[PDB]
RNA sequence: AACGACAAUGGAAGUACCUUCAUUUCUUUUUUUUACGGCCAGACCCAACCUCGCCGCGCAAUUUCGGUUCAACAUCCUUCA
RNA sequence: CAUAAGAAUUGAGGCACCAAGUGGGCCUUCUUCGGUAAGCGGAGCAGGCGAUGCGGAAUGAACCGCUUAGGGAUAUGUGG
RNA sequence: CGAAUCGCCACUUCUCUUAUCUGGGUGCUCUGCCCGCCCUUGUCGGCGCCCAGUACCUUCAUUUUCACAAGAU
């Protein structure tokens, strides 16, 4: 499954040159590892020639003549709207975001983090089904343990007399509870 | 929750070519850096190696809440210039070496006295 | 290409100041030399041999850098003379299509170095020319001449450790080759 | 580095093939026969989903180009076994000394050589099947057959090597049990 | 910084002479910033710079306290990283601060008690005059200081 | 970083060594597993000759004291690392004293993390993805190396439980997926929340 | 309360321990660390070192056959020329 | 002392008194003799070593770099 | 007081003088098995499918989310 074929009029990603991540399209392949590339971006990418090591094809392949003009290019590739289509590609997120991340500030950050915190304790565990599902070890276990504590309660250790004593004990906790807070 | 605002780094070595090493100048590679320009920022800054003293318990002095005490002792020095793309930095002390085996040991890189 | 390695200068020179040559008669090359210091050396040198004339007697008027057409590939033919192998001048004809003649000279020289083992002095690159027909000779240039030439390609690099993030400590996540 | 590239597979018709991984899984009349190939991956591109598969390369090196063929052919032959199978005929051949071979089935027993010396035995590996056949003037004859020539063959070649002799001249040596027809089980579709 | 310049020049000089009887400031700051105190007594904590005391020396900082836990304080710039956040302290007075107050031989004091409070107030409206020094995100509230990794010279903001 | 454990499945031997060498040097107890999938170049023949020749030497009087050949896949590597380390350094030794490697993989310990491999040490990444190569176990088999069979067994087990675990996670992780959603775009707006473009 | 992969004592270096010397000392005195004209160096940020001249570009033009298509034609131009 | 046309230098020159220590060398670019040869012998030139260390050549009298007050700070050398 | 191992983590914290752990498998041939497909069926181009990747957990209960007491001694 080897497949994003270079095909003149393919949209390639600038991967580590300074000129990384501008965009442009194949206007030639100058052979082995080099390209001739072009864009409408006013300042980078002009017509550049760039190393193939450095590029990633973006799976927008258009038709256009191999070896070609800006002017033709500018418009058909504008017409192709693939920039936009590429723009919508997900890959894109973090890195356009990266540039952003550099330049945030704290508060923003805190929120940003906080977003997940908000969710965290609040929408998975929380509740009641999936925490009746895995659940969390304590839940899972408390439930399971509860079957193994059908064992006391229900069953073959425990709880027909001694839990009555537990009832005595339970109050006993409260007898001390009451007492202890009363000093 | 805490301080923790210096980067652990490790004091790597003295400067060197072959017969001719520089005990006077030591190298730290500062965690997450290895990025010399970036390191350029770090320059001068005073680094600390805190050790615990093992031996005889000193803290002659009181400072600290006062009667400072410890047997943990700690060394400061300052960085001189980075090198290597991988951010070696060279570091100097106002004194001379940071023990004599504190090399290889992990060390702390403060971010100030501040230049912001 | 264009790692623009090598430079191109045109030298224009003249024979004798002496009225013993009243009226010297003038020489041109555009020559690929990496600097003019050389360039003029070379210029002179064929003059010292081919033309037998010592530099120290005669006079270069000019040595001036010479620029390629434009932005795109033209098909170059290259013609070569190399002297080595302790067996002197020998010729070769080779073929490059690119946007720069310079890159071609350049590329030859490595190519010879790698490829015939050679060393630079020992070559005199005769000529580079844009080839007009659909030929363009050589199989490799012809190979990639195709209208609708296009490709698949895979399995290599990007620097794995690094200062642009990040040495030994990697990977935070999981592996394959990646593409 | 100079582009060969790597990839997968060529095709014919009535037999299914893997098309995926290093491994071709060929399925037809006689079952399914499958092989896993090492570095043998090479410019595939499917031309029909069911109907056309090729792998006939773009660029690369000299050495590369050979392989491409060698690869098809062998898998083609994967198809062959799966379709028309393999049938090897061998005949024991001897003049001064009579020579006898039977087939245990699970194994092949070889007697007599030169009065017999050791008993040559070959366990019948899978799907090389062995018949001593004799009526129809079937004659000092073993028949190895099954749907993997390479195996049917390997076992076979092995046999020719099982009937080796040394010391005291090939100019008087001949006798042994030799390959007499390496074929398909039949013509088949 | 910033734009077009040789600035603030006036058709007579490159050239010489610094601060006579006005403080020189930290060669990068402007008051009313949010600072994060780097070391000593309150390392990692979010406070606000008011001003640097009379002489060349030290910013008065306050969070105000309830946001942060900030006691107001003399600090050096070269012990803070200075946010991009800034407010006017126009209503804040900060007029009386004199360092004798800050001598611990002169530090709880009623003076302290009043002055911080006064101050705090002043900050507070200003802060309220532009939200989220407190609100949420603080700014000032946080807990978390520096995660292992992406150190300040990489922290552009 | 603490308590480190690296996974040597398909890692270029020398490079990995070296790399680690610096690591150890810079000081840290690190651990290798999938050691059997550490790799050696090209051919077993080639790998043998080298080992054989290595094995072959003696300390003639007392051959028992020249080099010993713990033929574990681990032991090979590590020793290499010693080689790439300066042994006789008293420091390196202590360094050595830090260092940990187990052949294979003693299990319980990989389960919320352990995703860890090391840069250049990725053998395909290092090796031309079309050059021939040979695998460590294969070598150690070639020189015998006892546990291989066993190791296999052990491996299969390891995978299973890991799978078991894995399925279990698989279940939760959907719940975990299910993590909100809901009210979560009511992230702010004043002083520029784009948490929507940021992490959301 | 000194230590030991194993040369041995050795340099150099610093720490530890030290039995250690000598010196100086704070409610207006010392001490480590900040900080500071003009200085007194080193590094960042933008400007420009000009210029005759091609180069080209454009146009047309010839030669000049290539990508589209299943191929030919369109599309004598993909373009090199 | 111009040309109208063709030095540079010149951290002095002049000049001298008188006594030592040395006379086995060895190494090298270059030239070259003897002999097959020889890390051999045997000369010619320059340079070394010797009689110096430092820095380089995993190892080296003579190879590379470079010579040295004592330091300090910086940058290079050969070499990486 | 205007830095100063600082007071934490921690003789029950230790592979180490200061993020938990985000966990299992595999190939280059896949950014989700991804997938599937279609299509002048090619180098493909197009379309589709799915949730799955879209590495990745940082602990008040928050801090989706108001908010609040308390440093300075």
């Amino acid at each position: 499954v080897k497949a994003n074929y270079i095909r003149a009029g393919r949209l390639v990603r600038i991967l580590r040159g300074p000129r990384q991540n501008r965009v442009g399209v194949i206007v030639d392949i100058v052979d082995a590892n080099r390209v001739l590339v072009e864009n409408p971006c006013e300042q980078k990418m002009w017509r550049h020639v760039q190393n193939l090591k450095n590029v990633e094809p973006l799976k927008f392949c258009v038709s256009i003549s191999r070896n070609c003009s800006t002017k033709a290019l500018k418009e058909a590739l504008e017409s192709k709207k693939v920039l936009e289509k590429y723009a919508a590609t997900k890959v894109r997120r973090p890195h356009r975001a990266k540039k952003a991340f550099a330049e945030s500030t704290d508060f923003e950050r805190y929120q940003l983090r906080v977003a997940k915190r908000s969710r965290a304790y609040w929408a998975r565990k929380i509740f009641d089904e999936n925490d009746k599902k895995n659940p969390v070890s304590w839940h899972k276990v408390a439930l399971k343990k509860l079957l193994k504590n059908a064992k006391k309660v229900d069953s073959t250790p425990a709880a027909k007399k001694r839990v009555e004593k537990a009832r005595a004990a339970r109050k006993a906790r409260l007898a001390a509870g009451k007492s202890k807070t009363k000093v | 929750k805490s301080p923790r605002l210096y980067m652990k780094g490790t004091l790597a070595g003295y400067t060197r070519g072959l017969h001719g090493q520089n005990k006077n100048t030591a190298l730290v590679r500062i965690e997450n850096v290895n990025t010399t320009e970036d390191a350029k920022w770090y320059v001068g800054k005073r680094v600390c190696y805190v050790y615990h003293g093992y031996k005889i318990k000193r803290c002659v002095r009181w400072s600290k809440a006062p009667a400072r005490r410890s047997n943990t002792r700690a060394i400061w020095g300052r960085i001189t210039r980075p090198h290597g793309t991988s951010g070696t930095v060279r570091v100097k002390f106002n004194g001379s070496s940071v023990p004599a085996s504190a090399i290889g040991r992990r060390i702390r890189v403060y971010l100030y006295p501040s230049r912001i | 290409m264009v790692r623009p390695h090598l430079r191109h200068y045109c030298v224009v020179g003249r024979e004798t100041p002496s009225e013993k040559n009243p009226q010297p008669t003038v020489y041109k090359f555009e020559v690929f030399a990496p600097n003019f210091v050389v360039a003029k050396s070379r210029f002179w040198r064929m003059m010292r041999e081919k033309n037998k004339v010592k530099s120290t007697h005669g006079d270069v008027l000019s040595c001036k850098v010479v620029k390629d057409r434009k932005l795109a590939a033209r098909n170059y033919s290259v013609d070569i003379a190399y002297y080595s192998q302790r067996c002197g001048y020998t010729h070769m004809v080779k073929e490059f299509r690119d946007v720069c003649k310079a890159g071609a000279v350049s590329q030859a020289y490595n190519d010879l170095a790698s490829r015939h083992r050679a060393r630079y002095h020992n070559i005199e690159v005769l000529g580079v020319k844009s080839i007009p027909n659909h030929e363009v000779r050589r199989l490799n240039v012809a190979q990639f001449h195709p209208h609708n030439l296009s490709f698949p390609l895979l399995q290599r690099r990007v620097k794995a450790p690094r200062k642009d993030r990040v040495i030994f400590v990697k990977k935070n996540s999981k592996r394959a080759v990646v593409a | 580095m100079k582009i060969k590239s790597h990839d997968q597979i060529t095709f014919p018709e009535d037999v299914t093939v893997s098309v995926k991984d290093r491994i071709v899984t060929v399925k037809g009349k006689r079952g399914t026969l499958t092989k896993d190939l090492r570095h043998l991956q090479l410019d595939f591109r499917v031309n029909k989903k069911l109907r056309t598969f090729t792998a006939v390369r773009w660029f690369g090196n000299k050495i590369n180009n050979s392989t491409i063929n060698t690869a098809l052919s062998h898998v083609r032959n994967m198809i062959t076994g799966v379709t028309k199978g393999f049938r090897f005929k061998v005949r024991f051949a001897y003049a001064h000394f009579p020579i006898s071979v039977t087939v245990e089935n699970q194994l092949v027993e070889i007697r007599n050589f030169l009065g017999e010396k050791r008993v040559r035995r070959q366990v019948v590996a899978d799907d090389v099947k062995v018949y001593r056949t004799d009526a129809a003037l079937v004659k000092d004859e073993l028949v190895l057959e099954g749907n993997d020539l390479e195996q049917v063959s390997r076992e076979a070649a092995v046999m020719h090597q099982l009937c080796l002799v040394k010391k005291k001249d090939i100019r008087k040596f001949l006798d042994g049990i030799y390959v007499q027809t390496k074929t398909n089980i039949e013509v088949d579709e | 910084p910033a734009a077009t310049k040789k600035a603030v020049e006036k058709k007579a000089k490159k050239v010489s002479r610094k601060s006579p009887e006005y403080s020189t400031v930290r060669k990068s700051c402007k008051p009313g910033t949010i600072a994060i105190i780097l070391a000593g007594r309150f390392r990692g904590r979010r406070a606000v710079i008011l001003k640097q005391l009379p002489k060349n020396g030290p910013l008065v900082i306050s969070g105000p306290m309830k946001y942060s836990g900030v006691p107001i304080r003399r600090i050096d710039s070269r012990y803070i990283i200075a946010t991009s956040t800034r407010v006017d302290l126009t209503g804040v007075d900060t007029s009386a601060i004199t360092p004798e107050i800050f001598k611990r031989e002169k530090k709880v004091s009623d003076e302290r008690a009043q002055l911080q409070n006064a101050i705090d107030t002043a900050l507070i409206q200003a802060i309220k005059k532009d939200p989220l020094g407190k609100e949420m995100a603080g700014y000032l509230h946080s807990v978390f200081t520096i995660k292992p990794g992406d150190a300040p010279h990489r922290l552009k903001w | 970083p603490d308590i480190i454990v690296i996974d040597l499945k398909d890692h270029v031997l020398g490079r990995a060594a070296a790399i680690v060498a610096k690591q150890l040097l810079l000081g840290k107890k690190i651990t290798v597993v999938r050691c059997e999938k550490l790799t050696i170049a090209g051919s077993e023949i080639r790998n043998k000759i080298k080992y054989l020749q290595f094995l072959r030497k003696r300390k003639l009087s007392n051959p028992k004291l020249g080099p010993f050949h713990h033929r574990s896949p681990s032991d090979v590597f590590i020793r290499t690392v010693r080689s790439m380390l300066p042994r006789y350094t008293k420091r390196g030794q202590r360094a050595l004293r830090q260092l940990v490697a187990y052949e294979g993989v003693p299990v319980n310990v990989v389960r919320t993390g352990g995703r860890v491999v090391i840069p250049k040490a990725q053998r395909h990444n290092c090796y031309r993805n079309e050059r021939r190569f040979t695998v460590l176990g294969n070598m150690c088999k070639h020189v015998g190396w006892k546990y291989s069979d066993v190791v296999e067994k052990l491996e299969a087990a390891r995978i299973e439980k890991s799978g078991r675990h894995h399925k279990k996670m698989e279940k939760v992780r959907v719940a975990w997926k299910n993590a909100r959603k809901e009210a979560l775009k009511k992230m702010p707006q004043k002083n520029v929340e784009v948490l929507k473009k940021f992490g959301l």
